[PDB]
RNA sequence: GGGGAGUGAAAUAGACCUGAAACCGUAUGCGUACAAGCAGUGGGAGCCUACUUGUUAGGUGACUGCGUACCUUUUGUAU
RNA sequence: GGGGCAACCACACACCGAAGCUGCGGGUGUCACGUAAGUGACGCGGUAGAGGAGCGUUCUGUAAGCCUGUGAAGGUG
């Protein structure tokens, strides 16, 4: 019968990518092929294999047209009345690393492995990350 | 000659509340909740033997096309590349040798290449 | 040592000693049986696959017993129209034992 | 072990079943001093079952009151006896008076 | 008003398991090695060591 | 009300043959405190107890795909 | 439908995709065969409704038989 990973020998790596001038959504459709595990032979869906990612330059990332100046991040907080917006120009100033996490979230199932996905995900706004022991290696610039 | 329907009722309940065991609470151990829920999972049980054959064949196929990548090719050029050739081979047994015996699965990739296609 | 042969409409990965069980096929018990339909031959590294059948190489398998695996359940079933119908099902099958392979 | 029992006693089975969870798996010197002080009506029925149970012990088979641990308290449901009682506007309804089986099983282990 | 559904046996013992028991103020008198409630007169009429009854 | 002891072929035949189901408990195993729904079914990790010791079998089911009870009336009901 | 940018026109190959078709294994109705099943020889979603074939319960015949205190009927695995 067919083979199914195990997930006390499961192997997993570390990528660090770098965002600088790579395109909102063509960027993350590829972080979130390679935390699910869709490049690797040995992928079960029940369990998790994938490679921890470190994303470094969260400020950087562009988008395309005149999407800057419009495309509201809509969100509402439990009371009446209380829907709140927020385009895409001014959250970047606020908070740059909430950007590229929300668009990865939603190319995601929406499971409890989906939440599991979701924490092998690590974004920075600077341009060091405090993981040098792990030592992470580059892929696809 | 009155019969009593007493003793024949009871040996067809019996073998109700002995599929049914094994269920949540209610379903388990009354008959007019039991009744339900054995032919409930007998309607499932005829459905997901044609699902079974779909829930596989979708597994065989991303695993090939994940081991396919890695040497150089798709999924979709790989088969048009066995089949300008004639290999003949399941989508069941390339799926082992994705994983296991992966050095004759290049020696597979490199002659679809070959056949160029 | 490790062959794909075709029993019965599908192919198998046989590495020998293998007690395999096949669909059932017309012989009787502790007869040998040679298996001409054999797709890719591996031995060690040594590796070769037949466009489409592999050339000279035969699989030695004898039958081990007959059975008939399951109890399976059918209901046919239609909400509230009157309607229901069960049925039993068991398949028959052989199990085999390969002394086999042959390159 | 020996053991004892109380089969017909006043009080229904959930109200003890309160002091039946609070002295299982101790030992008998701190178990009469838990139902020496606890206010409630089944500290004091239990209370005389499990001296009934420890004098067993002392008397036929032989053990010492002090290596004993009070193993098994349960408590099953008996008979209830049922009786009316009048409601307004001419319907009258039915009360149940409950009563309980008690057992408590010392051993000298 | 009345329940639409009963309820299971789960979440009526899940109700109760907020009610359980306490007793504890248990001392021993000093004197006459006699067991009483903290802070009480012993049966025996004795309060820290004197015979009050 | 019990625990012995005695009668009896047998007191879990003790003021009563057998003694089931719903209902209520007590022990032992395995799963559950960041996870959304007819509570099952398909795949499935691990753990447990047995057997030759693992497909020899049994019990639990993390995770995951599909899944809006039964009857009656009706042009149609998850309704 | 959502993330997101994989949108429109002409066009080419390739793949994917049902309980459809094919492969292998069983079953059955019908008609013939190769004796109408020795064997062939061709079909099977279904309500109201029409036709065909069976299981079990209690009592009577066979029963002055046969089984049972080495253990019946029951209850439980």
């Amino acid at each position: 019968k067919t083979y199914t990973a195990k997930p006390e020998t499961v192997q997993r790596d570390w990528f660090v990518v770098d965002a600088a001038g790579q395109t909102l959504g063509r960027l993350a459709t590829e972080i979130a092929r390679r935390l699910r595990g869709k490049h690797k032979p040995e992928y079960t869906p029940h369990v998790d294999t994938g490679d921890y990612i470190v994303v470094i330059n969260a400020e950087q990332v562009r988008v395309t047209g005149a999407k800057t100046t419009d495309k509201m991040y809509y969100h509402h907080s439990g009371f009446p009345g209380g829907i709140k917006s927020i385009n895409f120009e001014k959250l970047i100033a606020k908070a740059p690393e909430r950007v590229i996490e929300t668009a990865v979230k939603g190319m995601l199932p929406k499971n409890p492995l989906g939440r599991d996905m979701y924490r092998k995900l690590k974004v920075y706004k600077g341009a060091s990350h405090p993981h040098t022991a792990q030592q992470p290696q580059e892929l696809k610039i | 000659a009155r019969v009593k329907r007493g003793v024949i009722a009871r040996r067809r309940h019996k073998k109700i509340l002995k599929l049914a065991k094994g269920y949540y609470g209610a379903r388990s151990r009354v008959f007019r909740v039991a009744k339900q829920a054995v032919i409930k999972a007998g309607q499932y049980a005829y459905r997901d033997r044609r699902q079974r054959k779909r829930q596989f064949r979708a597994l065989w196929i991303a695993r090939i096309n994940a081991g396919a990548r890695q040497n150089g090719l798709s999924y979709s050029r790989l088969i048009a590349g066995l089949k300008k050739a004639a290999i003949e081979i399941d989508r069941k047994v390339l799926a082992d040798l994705a994983v296991n015996e992966k050095a004759a699965f290049t020696a597979i990739v490199e002659k679809a290449k070959a056949s160029l296609a | 040592m490790y062959a794909v042969i075709v029993t019965g409409g599908k192919q198998h990965k046989v590495t020998e000693g293998e007690f395999l069980k096949v669909e059932k096929l017309d012989v009787a018990t502790g007869e040998a049986i040679d298996f001409d339909r054999v797709l890719l031959v591996a031995n060690g590294e040594d590796v070769k696959i037949g466009l489409p059948v592999v050339e000279g190489a035969k699989v030695t398998a004898e039958v081990v017993s007959h059975g008939r695996h399951d109890k399976v359940r059918i209901i046919k079933f239609r909400r509230r129209k009157h309607h229901m119908k069960r049925q039993g099902h068991r398949q028959w099958f052989t199990e085999i034992k390969i002394t086999g392979i042959q390159a | 072990e020996v053991a004892a029992k109380l089969s017909g006693a006043r009080i229904s089975a959930q109200k003890a079943r309160l002091v039946a969870d609070q002295i299982r798996g101790k030992k008998v010197g701190e178990a009469l001093n838990l139902l020496a002080f606890s206010s409630k009506k089944a500290a004091e029925i239990m209370k005389k079952v499990l001296e009934s149970a420890v004098a067993n012990a002392e008397h036929n088979e032989g053990a010492d009151v002090d290596d004993l641990k009070v193993s098994t308290v349960f408590v099953n449901e008996g008979r209830s006896l049922k009786r009316i009682m009048p409601r307004a506007k001419g319907r009258a309804d039915r009360i149940v008076k409950r009563s309980c089986h008690i057992t408590v099983k010392v051993a000298d282990k | 008003a009345v329940q639409q559904n009963k309820k299971s046996r789960s979440a009526r013992d899940m109700r109760r398991s907020h009610d359980a028991l306490e007793s504890n103020a248990l001392s021993v008198e000093k004197s006459t090695g006699e067991v009483h409630l903290r802070h009480h007169v012993s049966p025996d009429g004795f309060y820290r060591g004197r015979k009050v009854v």
